[PDB]
């Protein structure tokens, strides 16, 4: 496979936003790394389906929404930020205020 | 007896006139000439020529022309050639480039490249073999940041920081003599080479010139400490009498003065110019013709490189976020438009294709990326060939003169640059064996072996359960160079002539190779291999038009690069 | 302009192993009962005794093969070979004990060849 | 009052007569007989027996025959018994083996096994205690490679290599005095003992004598190197000056002579013949025959351990793809039929269970698995007794005596092989406390805990982050013996008297304990505990059948295996 | 669990299998690390099924095919290994050309 | 996400038990190292649902019953252990002979 550090790394994030979306699945409110997992993931899994860092800007604000997170958890994130391989090689997505 | 052109290849890698793809890239590679006597080739293995009585010596002591080292058949790239040789090591140095093996049997075997009891053999048949990457601009904020340097081919890293300190997340510093001590202690633990920045401010010389006592092997001016004319003149006085070189991130701002009151500060000195373009920082919009001047030695960071479609939405933000600047101030989104520029970005593509910047480098966690340098320079080589064409002077449809242009951005132009290309940054006998062998394939984009002083320091290998050592996972891992007190014979500390001199390296119980840093002060832009051009660049103040020889520099961004979704998982 | 990444463009032409050196044919059966294969740089004399060729025609040669492949001989097998000459000092140490220093010792190595019961010494 | 015998197993672990099944094996261990004196057992806890004027001694001092560290109530399963006792360690050596506590109180207490201030504690009640491992066929490919090793119970790794280099991926060899220092060097930092073997090549001495003389423990004479009889000769000649161990890989091509050619040039000298079957290399197709001789210390590797219906299948295919070989090449596949041979792999089996092979050993990623010698071992023995049925020597209707034997193969032996039984490779006063405890549930297959010069090296333990330490997740892990210098004072680096002598370890600055290598040229397959069996072992050549005593040996392929799909997750 | 070395990194081959095989599913055409991570949990998850070694170098030049990975992954695959634990213990599974 | 050494950790525990119950799933009786995930994972996540330690000591021992797993592996089990983070902090879940 040939992985790098950082390939190695961003798999624990893919695992991390599998386990937040079960619980979501059984009706949790999600907690602050859940959420934050659901969201980076979600922009990686963008970048590798060949979209744009603007239409992941915009999507990633739609992802969770309020009524998905415990009391406080929007508050909490500020942004959330991640690089992966789009189709013109690594760039930083950064998603603000996802959580309205 | 002979052999067909694809199964010679296929068995001892190519020979002269054939030509290797450089992994998903358009960029070919043609071998120029071949060392070897065709028919005495070395390899090694059951039945194979590197046997006692055979293509290896049993006579020979290792003091009498014998290796430690051997690597097999490798297609070198480098500066000085594209070509097919045998490497040969000893003492943790390359001491022979041609023909190894047994002069007792063998015709052409050269004379310090015996093959004997001592020698150990790498099989470099099929694979490119580099220097190891030279990163002058490295931020030390997280340790992790050294595997992923070794997994894309560096060696050696320059720069400064303390880890994740807002001054070392910002600036490539290690500041004043207790912090660069605390950092020399660390780099025993670092299984790569390392060299530390001090801080390039003052207005005293006594503040500056203690840092280099201390052990630092350059400085840095950073516009975030105060990137002043004082600042710019105490430290180039320091560093033409320490020997160091000394690099500028300029005053983005123009608060004290414009592009032209800082080469006034500069008076002519000797200096490396980071991050050249100006998106990574720089006297806004106009930096970038610093890269002109026969004294500057320019650089670019890795994120601009190459200009695609998505450079500018991610600049503008990364730069916001960054900076703490509000989309809804409109002195803030002056100052974003005013540093991340198309016209700039565009250009500096096709400055590196012209042989007007000279460098390559990271920019490591602070606005760069530790295990992109090699990839990113690849990736640039590639686009310009597809929109500028193959360059004039290229001949037999080979890509060897770019090849040769860009390999010599991230490996000797930096060691030259920072007074290390005595002991790094090229692939030439009495310099220290730091090598990276590279299946073609994955050429600039994951290093199969990196060697470190003559030894493995790092590899991508499989299981380390199995009974062979390819199964599942394959993955970069720390090999024996890396432990225990190898780590200290594998790796290089550079500093400055007056530390070793004051016995820093005692002191410290410092046990990593010393090396000295020295020659910085009487080169220029004329002493950058394949990369040498001076010229009058124009960056018009209302458009940012880039113009060289009244020809307006501008290219498209492209929507995709080869050496990316085809290699990497996320 | 199907990519195949790392791919190699081989120019024309065929590569001539051993150029210049003279070449010997000379048929070689293996007397054993055992398979016994042959490396392209091992002194030919100094081979396995039970392998019957004339010892005098492999003095100062080895198989003329691409460097690293060898020559198989089944248990019982006779077949030719083609020899070419050994280069640089033309001097052979260890293997089988059977020259230790030049090749040019034809005398030497023989009577070494056949007191030990190496076949083929005529 | 009377305990009855299951609650007192229950508690206290076996005592006579008792047996245990080993893992999920057919195996049963029969305990032979037990130092305790019954009420005086000792054990650790509230309100349990070792507490001040009770179990514990508040009386002397650490000088005065007092433990660092008791095991108590230890089912030990060495060479030398299958008994019950307490075992008493101090400097980092086993020095009681009997009863340990307070003579103050207690019966029967064994006089240098005080508990006392200064005792440490490990309960082994219910385990299974073992000499650590000694592994001697181990190629230094993979640093990785050492976990994988403490996690199956091995505690000395002896072979060679500079990480994944060509020679050291074919061959156990650190070739040359740099490539032997380097290794030193690297061997500071791996929490396992080690001894280096030179590279066993040659027709003049000195070469070969300048590696024993720069630290290494033995050589190897390997065929990819040219296992001509010249490098065997000299090998040979320098081991008997030197008094280090000799192994074998011999020429499977039959290039330079047979079987009884090798012989020949070892002329009755010392020799550990490694991989004996053959399927690891080796002439083709009787090497095996070696492991009749009286001058051969026979070892098997473990991938042909034991013989299983996807045994042949995976090494043909394994040796292709590792050979480069085509299966439309017929020399080629000759070359793999005359090599892997299931006449040769049935057979082994047998020459194992009959003390006729000494030794197991891995090849660990070469061709063999660093984790699974302690674990094809006892697969060995259990596929032998359902096949063969108990031993004629057996009694009570235990395996007392095949457990014995097997055990003696991957602890006692290896250790006298290379000259280093006087330090390891079994529980007896006087030797380093190399402990592993096994829960019988998981024997053979997990380590429960790892002692290493009397300290945990490596233990199965759960979450760091937890209130008690057997919360998941369980996983092997390094334990505070491998951390910081300590590391230097729990592991062995075994080198040649002559580099000892000449003060190798002061020139490289190693911390570890030093091991001498000695009294490897005076034994032979007599000296092999429990597997000294000499025989005239006849290979045919048309068909490969092995025969002894004018008996073909033949058994059949197993489909499945206990130690398997039980315990492992992939 | 009792988990060794060899048994936590191949939960890795696992996870990558899985991150592949959703990529897969939603319509991507594979990448070199994609197609080496499914063929190998496919041989590893064969051997815990019982299938025996030459089962598994037929089944494994059948996982994927050509038009399932991207131009050129095909012919940067000359082979995949992996080992597993079959019912007789650990055994080496190499599949050759496994994508035509 | 700000994971700490334990989060980390126990992300393999979850993996392991999705392993585990796509064995489980195409009909595998499950081994020692499987059934152990599998009754840890589901402890974990009833701490996150809000039981109480009460109710995951009585559910864990309904997780897995003997046909589900191989000869001997319920007799290898005495018992599992888990920390999670329930609503009220950390606390230690024991399930005592959890297959019978
Ligand atoms: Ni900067
Ligand atoms: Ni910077
Ligand atoms: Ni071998
Ligand atoms: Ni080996
Ligand atoms: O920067
Ligand atoms: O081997």
């Amino acid at each position: 496979m040939h992985l790098n550090p950082a390939e190695k790394e961003k798999l624990q994030i893919f695992l991390a936003s599998e386990l937040a979306l079960k619980r979501k699945a059984r009706g949790l409110k999600l907690n602050y790394p859940e959420a934050v997992a659901i969201i980076t993931s979600f922009i990686m899994e963008g970048a590798r389906d060949g979209k744009t860092v603007a239409m992941l800007m915009e999507e990633g604000k739609h992802v969770l929404t309020r009524d998905d997170v415990m009391e406080g958890v929007p508050e909490m994130i500020d942004d959330i930020q991640a690089e992966a391989t789009f189709p013109d090689g690594t760039k930083l997505v950064t998603v603000h205020n996802p959580i309205s | 007896m002979k052999i067909n052109r694809q199964q010679y290849a296929e068995s001892y890698g190519p020979t002269v006139g054939d030509q290797v793809r450089l992994a998903d890239t358009d960029l070919w590679i043609e071998v120029e000439k071949d060392y070897t006597t065709y028919g005495d080739e070395a390899n090694f293995g059951g039945g194979k020529v590197l046997r006692e009585g055979m293509g290896e010596n049993g006579t020979y002591t290792r003091t009498e022309n014998v290796l430690d080292l051997l690597l097999t058949n490798a297609l070198i790239l480098d500066y000085t050639g594209i070509y097919k040789a045998d490497i040969g090591v000893k003492d943790g140095y390359i001491v022979g480039i041609g023909k190894g093996g047994n002069p007792d049997i063998m015709d052409g075997v050269t004379p310090n490249m015996i093959v004997g009891t001592a020698t150990e053999v790498i099989a470099a048949e099929g694979k490119i073999v580099t220097a190891g990457g030279i990163d002058t601009h490295v931020h030390f904020i997280n340790p992790d940041q050294v595997d992923v340097a070794l997994a894309n081919g560096i060696t050696t890293l320059f720069g400064g920081g303390t880890g994740p300190a807002e001054g070392s997340k910002a600036t490539t510093v290690t500041p004043g003599p207790w912090n660069i001590e605390k950092m020399l202690k660390s780099t025993e633990g670092l299984p790569i080479n390392v060299g530390i920045l001090g801080k390039g401010h003052g207005s005293s010389i006594a503040p500056i010139m203690e840092q280099i006592d201390a052990g630092a092997a350059g400085l840095k001016i950073h516009e975030d400490w105060g990137a002043t004319p004082a600042s710019i003149d105490r430290s180039l006085t320091v560093a033409d009498e320490a020997d160091v070189q000394v690099a500028i991130h300029s005053d983005t701002l123009n608060e004290a003065g414009f592009l032209e009151d800082t080469l006034r500060a500069i008076n002519g000195r000797v200096i490396h110019s980071f991050h050249v373009e100006g998106a990574g920082g720089g006297h806004a919009p106009d930096i970038m013709a610093m890269a002109g001047h026969p004294n500057v030695l320019p650089s670019s960071t890795n994120p601009t490189r190459p200009f695609t479609v998505n450079t500018i939405d991610e600049h503008l933000d990364m730069l916001m976020v960054c900076h703490h600047l509000k989309q809804n101030i409109p002195e803030d989104v002056a100052f974003a438009d005013s540093r991340i520029r198309p016209e700039t970005i565009a250009a500096e593509d096709i400055l590196h294709d012209l042989g007007i910047i000279s460098m390559m480098s990271t920019d490591a966690l602070a606005m760069g990326r530790a295990g992109e340098m090699v990839l990113r320079t690849w990736q640039t080589a590639d686009k310009m060939k597809k929109q500028r064409g193959p360059l004039a002077e290229e001949k037999n449809g080979s890509d060897n003169f770019r090849a040769k242009r860009y390999v010599s951005k991230y490996t000797i132009n930096p060691a030259i640059a920072q007074g290390i290309a005595h002991e790094v940054g090229s692939i030439e006998e009495g310099k220290f064996a730091d090598l990276v062998l590279w299946e073609p394939k994955f050429f600039g984009v994951k290093a199969d072996r990196v060697i470190k002083g003559g030894i493995i320091a790092y590899a991508q290998i499989g299981d380390p359960s199995a009974s062979i050592p390819t199964p599942q996972p394959v993955m970069g891992r720390r090999m024996y160079g890396t432990v225990g007190d190898l780590i200290h014979d594998t790796n290089i500390t550079f500093m400055s002539k007056s530390s070793i001199q004051q016995g820093v390296p005692a002191k410290l119980g410092l046990k990593r190779r010393i090396g000295t840093v020295k020659n910085c002060r009487n080169i220029g832009k004329k002493d950058m291999k394949w990369n040498d051009v001076t010229t009058d660049i124009d960056i018009n103040p209302e458009t940012y038009e880039v113009k060289v020889d009244g020809e307006v520099l501008t290219c498209e961004p492209v929507k995709e690069l080869p050496m990316a979704q085809r290699y990497f998982l996320f | 302009n199907y990519i195949v990444p790392g791919e190699y463009r081989v120019a024309e032409g065929e590569i001539e192993i051993n150029a210049g050196r003279e070449k010997t044919t000379i048929r070689v059966s293996n007397t054993g009962d055992r398979p016994i294969q042959v490396g392209s740089h091992i002194h030919f004399v100094e081979v396995n005794k039970e392998l019957l060729f004339d010892r005098a025609e492999g003095i100062g040669r080895r198989l003329n093969i691409p460097s690293g492949t060898a020559a198989r001989f089944e248990p019982g097998e006779e077949m030719e070979v083609e020899l070419t000459e050994l280069g640089g000092n033309r001097e052979v140490f260890g293997i089988s004990d059977l020259t230790n220093g030049s090749v040019d010792n034809k005398e030497l190595i023989l009577q070494r060849a056949k007191e030990l019961g190496y076949k083929g010494v005529e």
